[PDB]
């Protein structure tokens, strides 16, 4: 505090978002992940852009410059590895960031929600073709089969598989088309970041008991600034325990060998943030019916806002859909340790019956959940 | 963005009382009070989160189970004997 | 959820599990009454814009002071938790009206 | 009628020096300010390794 | 669709709105055969055959 | 933190104005920095005693 | 390579003469030609450095 | 066989969280690649400038690179020649292409040892155990010729003779040269061979906790005093009559 | 329900500053350049992206992948060349677009002219790392003669010179960096230009008549829309035209073979956009000098809004300002003209006489230009 302030017209009124935004007292934890995400975003950019000074997109030349890297550049070699744990850091904040929507009934921002998916959409694939520029024999076989998943769409199937492939199979000109398309999305992340904000700041926050919090507004530079910075600590203690203390526990061992389009791989699985979509994919004998119950899992989140029952928004005061909650919860993580194990018999029945359940969770039990708790109220 | 402290909303007959961050200790009660608060917290979730991943646990102590029993070999040399 | 209080029960009566959820909601702890926590809707907004000068102000330091009670992670004490039975709808009349304008209003325009 | 009005105990979060009504506060600001400002300078010097 | 309920007066509305409608996805039938000149559709038509 | 104490001349001789504050972090980033490569890695040297480079470095070079 | 006047070497771009020692004659060089590091170890093999 | 066998936890110098690798043991470690490995086994990942300061001083890594002649691209002449190597130079590649490399053996092709412990599940517990856990094949089982008995390998029919033996080489401290011995040193090279920034991932990672075990308590009580404003909060409704 | 009152909680209130924004009815032609130049960025990307799919970094396959791109990619040949010469219609529409300024006063709007500069330092750096892209002996050696000339800063010359290197000199860790950098910095240039306008519309445009526009405003969705695509039209006519019917009209032909650090080109040269600025940099015969010139002289538009002396804005009432102004912009196209001439006697001569007019007409006569017809109007 100086002066009158003078001025106005120029960028700081748009910073006034991030000091003068009235936000409410009660936010949790669960919130940091937020301004968790941004920091993971901006993160990967750093990153990225220096490791895109000495990777070479040439299938020639692609897993030997990621071995040049880190032999070779000084201090390389974490560089690589905070990117590769990051995208681990990045999914494990964007699957919180989702959950607590569903929990607290973000949701009913439409235009925030409806902006989220397509921000997770365009992260999944982001991350799919990160995984492919290594060209380690999980980059190429790992992109082989969830690119051919697109073969079973009819008319268009074989045609635009072969346009995506850039030929008539991973090669490198698909490696090199990855490679600028992993360049470019990220910020495209940027833009509709900004975008999802904007349709935020409208309504505000939405305050874990799920009541309007207008009557307790705090500002946001004096506490959660600084609640953020060490939500940032915990972020930055956890990806870094990872990169400097077990770099390849979440990466598979299998990636480290070259590419090779005549063998193939003992098993053949994506990174641990696709393992519930391969899951429910492989739970069909269909092919047609799988590719489209992949997508569908992910585009149900679009569908969540029209299947609200319950008069209240936050499940705070919801016992009923809160053990369903931790139930479909329960059910994601079975379905990432399915899809880490080989399709055999004990698996294709849990596979199945955990997939079954996803679906029915979402779709039947939790608005039945909303309704049954309608009647408990009077109301 | 078209919202700011003066036009949230009308507050009436409300009177609130605060300290200056320098008069009051940081950390006041941490382990008296917070962790029977824990404890608290703890009880009035606990019979809605831990009995779905209890269930996990007992289809992982299964399925494992299974999967290595299918790897075993079983005793079905009859029928050829010497 | 948990035992329910007779012995163990899984369908007894309606008033005995209606008011073994209300327990088990938990918005009474904080002490709210049950339409204050309602889903502020473009139905609920203006029908809580009838409220009376009283009783709208109750409502408002009672939400004050549940965020307050959630900011702590606290609850307020044995003595001062809403009974369920002296928990009384006060929303209740004005939303009624507000569904009897809008389906009015709705039908009209269908008609 | 706005007389009735008290500031409530804050005594159980209160400093152990401003505890006491009598003494005054000003003896401690420096230190009450200082062990506070203490923390602050220790967490940018280990931020600025 | 291009209503709100089912009503005589939206059944009028749908009614009303039903030749623009029509006409409206033959931009998106023809447009999208016109840009990637769909064959089965082409080889119907006499001047492009 | 009370009458006479370390941290009131701690804050009157140097955090009384913003400007020495910020000497005191660029200041006590170059003794802290160098206090803690020092102390931070004559712990490493301790835990792998006889196993890096250095420690059987001696072994050659005209030494042994 | 060796099509100079006073030293044998020119520079074809802007135009830079240096003698055997790499001594400028002319052109707007402000700095004499490099002269590397000299040590041997064996009379038949060179490292520059 | 086709049956899956799960390597033994063996205690080595470098699994702890701080622990790094014994440099003396990579010294015996690359005589073992550069006496047994290199005969038909690659790594063309690493240099024989890597061992400066891991294993051999730079007088000793040129001395090793000299003993090995390379090629040196173009003559003057537009021809090959060769070269005693220098410290730049890649180890030497046993074979020019897997083609022959497949000639060499009964088909099966040597993977590269450069990455072998991080691309394998186990790591150096695995290739430890594969190594040293050949025995005789049980009986129902008959072997092609070519093929030898071991069970960690999956499959249990591997393409590969017992590499080591008692005394097949000759340690430089003197150590002996035992079946078990020999193989513990080679795990350890391969290692490093494969992480490289293994001693100065913890080194760092010792520094972090210490930088971030101090910092978290102090970030922490710079939260909660600014939030001690609203935590120690009294509310009071004073409505009218 | 207001049809004005549109779906304004969202996004498209941004956009009313393409529909409902007040613009002066006297726009001239000279107003399109600024419209042009955000088609100019978004072509150039678009074109880009394409291209990065086929091109790799690696100085073994970076010419060759060049080749590859005409050679076998359908279509591939027009991307590459609307490419080349989008940069040189850039940087046409770039020139203009200061030049308008200058005439008509408008960085008399300070924080807009100022976000100007910055945005034409960022593209000259991105054309720049551009052209070391496909690596032809243009590539490498325009690059070495400008990246040298950073070794005359004193006592950290070698320093960063080496640092910008990743060497002892360019080669393909130089290029490596280069194409990661010149992907990122253009989408950075799209942020900035949003900011370039977000300091503009707060303060209007500017009119041929310089005088407040207030009293004669028009929307801008029905008349400028309509002929800013007509202006866009004849850039797509100017720029095929190049691309169809001269495509290496503007680009050196030395640039077609392979680079060689052992061979030096008959001359070295830069593009023609930095040809003006080769020519400052070529007068002075010391090095220190020449570098801060080249530097200056980019810079000194920053230095023109605190030289203004007339009480008028626009040259439009100016005759005696406007007699320099056309002296000024001949200048700079004999500077341009002498830029690519190797350097002998009647260069040498006509060299340092243009640079020294370049700076002595900014500096001292256009100042005095406005103090004589001050005096010349009463006033
Ligand atoms: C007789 C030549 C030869 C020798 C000597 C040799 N290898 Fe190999 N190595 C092979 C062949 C052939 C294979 C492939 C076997 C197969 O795939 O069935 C192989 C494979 C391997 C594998 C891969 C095992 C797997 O499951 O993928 C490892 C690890 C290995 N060797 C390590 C070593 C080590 C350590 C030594 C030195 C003690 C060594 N080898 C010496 C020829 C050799
Ligand atoms: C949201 C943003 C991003 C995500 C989620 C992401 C994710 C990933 C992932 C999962 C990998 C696989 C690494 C491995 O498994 O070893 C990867 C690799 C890679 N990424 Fe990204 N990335 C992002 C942004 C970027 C950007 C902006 C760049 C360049 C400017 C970049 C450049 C690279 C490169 C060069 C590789 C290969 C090198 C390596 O794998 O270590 N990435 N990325
Ligand atoms: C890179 C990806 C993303 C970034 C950077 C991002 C960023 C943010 C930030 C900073 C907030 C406000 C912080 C907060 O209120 O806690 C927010 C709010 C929100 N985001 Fe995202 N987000 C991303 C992806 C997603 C995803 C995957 C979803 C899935 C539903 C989503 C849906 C929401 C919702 C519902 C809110 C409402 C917050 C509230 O209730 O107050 N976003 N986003
Ligand atoms: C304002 C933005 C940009 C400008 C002014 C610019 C300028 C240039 C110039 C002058 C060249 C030299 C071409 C030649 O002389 O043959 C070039 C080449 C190249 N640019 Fe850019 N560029 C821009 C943006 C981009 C972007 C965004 C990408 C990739 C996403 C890109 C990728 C390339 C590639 C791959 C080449 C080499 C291929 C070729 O030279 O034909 N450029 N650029
Ligand atoms: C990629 C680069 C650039 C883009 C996309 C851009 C974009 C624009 C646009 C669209 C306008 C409004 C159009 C108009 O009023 O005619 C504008 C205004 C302006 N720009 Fe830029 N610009 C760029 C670079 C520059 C440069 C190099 C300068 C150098 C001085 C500059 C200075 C100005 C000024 C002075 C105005 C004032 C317009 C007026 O007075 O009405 N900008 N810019
Ligand atoms: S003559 Fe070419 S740089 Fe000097």
């Amino acid at each position: 505090m100086t002066n009158i302030r003078k001025s106005h017209p120029l960028m700081k009124i748009v910073n006034n978002a991030f000091i003068d935004l009235p936000a409410p007292s009660n936010i949790s934890s669960w919130w940091n992940f937020g301004s968790l995400l941004g920091i993971c975003l901006i993160l990967q950019i750093l990153t990225g852009l220096f490791l895109a000074m000495h990777y070479t997109s040439d299938t020639t030349t692609a897993f030997s410059s990621v071995t040049h890297i880190c032999r070779d550049v000084n201090y390389g070699w974490i560089i690589r590895y905070m990117h590769a744990n990051g995208a681990s850091m990045f999914f494990i904040c964007l699957y919180m960031h989702v959950g607590r929507g569903l929990y607290y009934g973000s949701y009913t921002f439409l235009e925030t929600w409806n902006i989220g998916v397509i921000l997770l959409l365009t992260v999944m694939a982001t991350a799919f073709m990160g995984y492919v520029l290594p060209w380690g024999q999980m980059s190429f076989w790992g992109a082989t089969v969830i690119t051919n998943l697109l073969s079973a769409i009819p008319y268009i199937g074989t045609n635009l598989v072969e346009w995506i492939w850039g030929g008539f199979s991973v090669d490198k000109a698909t490696l090199t088309r990855f490679f600028a398309f992993h360049f470019i999305l990220p910020f495209i992340i940027m833009a509709i970041a900004m975008v999802h904000l904007l349709f935020l700041h409208e309504t505000g926050s939405n305050n874990p008991t799920g009541i309007s919090s207008d009557v307790d507004k705090i500002p946001f530079h004096p506490y959660y600034t600084i609640k953020d910075i060490l939500g940032a600590l915990l972020l930055i203690l956890a990806l870094m325990l990872l990169v400097l203390f077990a770099p390849d526990l979440l990466g598979d061992p299998d990636n480290y060998t070259p590419a090779n389009p005549l063998n193939t791989p003992p098993h053949i699985k994506p990174e641990w943030y696709f393992l519930f979509a391969y899951a429910i994919l492989r739970s069909i004998p269909n092919k047609l019916g799988g590719v489209l119950a992949l997508a569908f899992s992910i585009l149900i989140l679009a569908l969540i806002p029209l299947l609200h029952t319950s008069k209240q928004r936050s499940m705070m005061f919801r016992p009923l859909s809160q053990c369903l909650f931790w139930a479909l919860v329960a059910d994601l993580l079975t379905l990432t340790w399915i899809g880490g194990q080989p399709v055999e018999h004990p698996y294709i029945t849990i596979g199945q019956l955990a997939s079954v359940l996803y679906f029915l969770l979402i779709l039947v039990l939790m608005p039945t959940a909303g309704t049954i708790e309608n009647k408990l109220l009077k109301w | 963005m078209g919202r700011q402290f003066g036009h949230l909303t009308r507050v009436r007959h409300v009177i609130t009382y605060s300290l200056s961050p320098f008069e009051q200790r940081a950390f006041p009660h941490y382990f008296s009070k917070g962790i029977p608060n824990v404890l608290r917290r703890t009880r009035a979730c606990i019979l809605r989160v831990a009995p779905p991943f209890v269930a996990f646990y007992l289809v992982y102590t299964w399925g494992t189970q299974e999967f290595e029993k299918s790897k075993r070999k079983n005793p079905a040399a009859y029928e050829n004997d010497r | 959820m948990a035992g329910r209080p007779a012995v163990s029960a899984s369908s007894r009566w309606l008033e005995g599990i209606r008011k073994w959820y209300y327990n088990a909601a938990g918005f009474n702890k904080l002490g709210l009454m049950r339409d204050d926590t309602i889903h502020e809707n473009d139905d609920v907004k203006e029908a809580i814009r009838r409220l009376p000068e009283n009783l709208y102000d109750d409502r408002v330091f009672r939400i004050k002071r549940a965020l307050d009670l959630s900011m702590r992670q606290q609850i307020l004490p044995k003595e001062q938790w809403t009974k369920y039975e002296e928990d009384k709808s006060y929303l209740e009349p004005y939303l009624k009206e507000v569904i009897r304008e809008r389906k009015e209003r709705e039908e009209w325009a269908k008609k | 009628s706005h007389t009735d009005i008290k500031v409530p105990d804050f005594s159980d979060y209160r400093r152990p020096e401003v505890l006491d009504s009598t003494k005054s506060s000003k003896e401690s600001s420096e230190a009450r300010k200082g062990f506070s400002y203490l923390v602050t300078a220790t967490t940018t010097v280990g931020v600025a390794y | 669709m291009l209503t709100r309920f089912l009503g005589p007066r939206y059944r009028q509305l749908a009614r009303n709105w039903v030749p623009t409608a029509s006409l409206w996805g033959a931009v998106g039938a023809v447009g999208l055969v016109w840009a990637t000149d769909w064959r089965l559709i082409l080889d119907w038509v006499p001047y492009i055959n | 933190m009370v009458a006479p104490t370390l941290t009131a001349r701690l804050y009157s001789l140097l955090f009384r104005r913003t400007s020495t504050f910020a000497l005191t972090i660029v200041v006590g980033a170059l003794f802290f920095e160098r206090a803690f490569d020092q102390g931070a890695d004559a712990i490493y040297e301790h835990i792998n005693e006889g196993k890096l480079w250095k420690h059987i470095k001696h072994k050659y070079e005209n030494k042994e | 390579a060796n099509a100079g006047d006073f030293g044998g070497y020119y520079c074809p771009c802007h135009g830079s003469h240096y003698d055997a020692s790499g001594r400028i004659r002319k052109g707007p060089a402000p700095l004499n030609l490099e002269v590397p590091s000299y040590e041997f170890t064996s009379d038949d093999m060179v490292i520059v450095g | 066989s086709d049956l899956e066998l799960h390597p033994p936890s063996y205690p080595w110098s470098h699994r702890g969280l701080l622990s790094s690798l014994d440099h003396t043991s990579i010294r015996r470690g690359f005589q073992v690649y550069k006496q047994v490995c290199s005969s038909c086994h690659s790594m063309d990942y690493v240099a024989y400038r890597h061992l400066v300061g891991v294993c051999y001083t730079e007088d000793e890594a040129k001395a090793l690179a000299e003993e090995v002649e390379v090629q040196d691209g173009p003559n003057e002449d537009g021809e090959m020649f060769m070269r005693p190597g220098k410290l730049s130079d890649y180890f030497p590649k046993p074979y020019p292409n897997p083609e022959a490399a497949r000639a060499a053996n009964n088909g099966a092709l040597p993977p590269d040892l450069s990455y072998i412990v991080r691309a394998r599940h186990g790591g150096e517990d695995y290739v430890f155990s594969l190594l040293t856990g050949y025995c005789e094949p049980p009986t129902g089982v008959s072997l092609r010729e070519g093929l030898y008995f071991n069970p960690y390998f999956p499959g249990q029919a591997i393409g590969m003779a017992p590499p080591i033996y008692n005394e097949v080489l000759e340690f430089d401290d003197g150590t002996p040269a035992t079946m078990s011995q020999v193989a513990k040193d080679v795990c350890t090279f391969l290692r490093w061979a494969a992480e490289p920034e293994h001693d100065h991932r913890k080194r760092m990672g010792l520094k972090m906790l210490l930088m971030m075990g101090l910092l978290l308590p102090l970030v922490y009580a710079m939260k909660r005093h600014k939030w001690s404003v609203l935590k120690s909060r009294k509310l009071a409704y004073r409505p009218p009559k």
